[PDB]
């Protein structure tokens, strides 16, 4: 049997951020 | 500061595949919540204190892939319905709730933080009913007290004619005692 | 990635604009009933208010939308322009108290921002500070319900 | 006169 593979990922101690541009 | 989550896709249906026989994954990982495939489903995977946990009914016993290969679980309890293995280098975990909050907040699989009422250890009803569709994949994810700290891992939804109004989970509490035995 | 909140800028000022059920939502006294700039030209408001001090437009290029409040939570984080968190007890239907009161500067040009919940779901829109000799120690803002009372 | 968009801010803090 196979293994459980990671295909992403959630992430909640982000915070509020001002987009920067490029 | 509020509960904000964000998603991000690291790999595509046939990178899966060959990571899942190979059981080698040497992507990096980040985050507290992992979403986790197996070869017929993908749900959630919750590091707490250092072990990635999840739902039995949805890893079963396998191995978690992982840069050294297959990882094997540290802990499995098929009554508990929970499955642990060592948090990836990388993840974030976060801490069991120690304020006894009864205001939950679930995080899907689609990085959505929904309000769900306590109304039992292992239960708690959504403040907007949704149709299960949208709790598809979700198993295995955290449910948050105001202050961001794990209460609960999401199990099963409690549905009628395909709408959820109420949720079924597994308090951190099954955690120790699932360790400790 | 997509953006919620939009800092946006007329001749005379520059305050905040938050989208909110696919309509970018932001303050009377800031916009007017001025249009909002795109590619293809300026778009008119989809939505003017001025009896709550409201207008809105058909959500911009580069945005998403935040979910409203469904859990009642009194305990509110105003976001800045400067993507500041304030934590803000709500006293009223439109009213809320600073935690911990700030000079005025700290939240000028962020009318129009989001006053979110515990979930970071819209509670509010930040209307305008309440303060006491250059100190807010409480804000006024539009709760959710006019907004979709609106529409 | 117009609105113009001068910047964005993303909740979550996504970089991407
Ligand atoms: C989770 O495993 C997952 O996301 N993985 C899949 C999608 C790839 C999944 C979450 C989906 C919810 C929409 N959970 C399950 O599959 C669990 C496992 C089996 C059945 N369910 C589950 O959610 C059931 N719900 C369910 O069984 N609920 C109840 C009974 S009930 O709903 O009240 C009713 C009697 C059927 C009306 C029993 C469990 C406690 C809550 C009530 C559905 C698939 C029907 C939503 C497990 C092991 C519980
Ligand atoms: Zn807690
Ligand atoms: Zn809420």
């Amino acid at each position: 049997k196979g293994s459980v593979v990671i295909v992403g990922r959630i992430v909640l101690s982000g915070k509020p951020a001002i987009i920067p541009k490029k | 500061a509020p509960i904000t989550a964000y998603a991000q896709q690291t790999r595509g249906l046939l990178g899966c595949i060959i990571t899942s026989l190979t059981g080698r994954d040497k992507n990096q990982v980040e985050g507290e919540v992992q979403i986790v495939s197996t070869a017929t489903q993908t749900f959630l995977a919750t590091c707490i204190n250092g072990v990635c946990w999840t739902v039995y009914h949805g890893a079963g016993t396998r191995t978690i892939a992982s840069p050294k290969g297959p990882v094997i679980q540290m802990y499995t309890n098929v009554d508990q319905d929970l499955v642990g293995w060592p948090a990836p280098q990388g993840s974030r975990s976060l801490t069991p709730c120690t304020c006894g909050s009864s205001d939950l907040y679930l995080v899907t699989r689609h990085a959505d933080v929904i309000p769900v009422r306590r109304r039992g250890d292992s239960r708690g009803s959504l403040l907007s009913p949704r149709p299960i569709s949208y709790l598809k994949g979700s198993s295995g994810g955290p449910l948050l007290c105001p202050a961001g700290h794990a209460v609960g891992l999401f199990r099963a939804a409690v549905c009628t004619r395909g709408v959820a109004k109420a949720v079924d989970f597994i308090p951190v509490e099954n955690l120790e005692t699932t360790m400790r035995s």
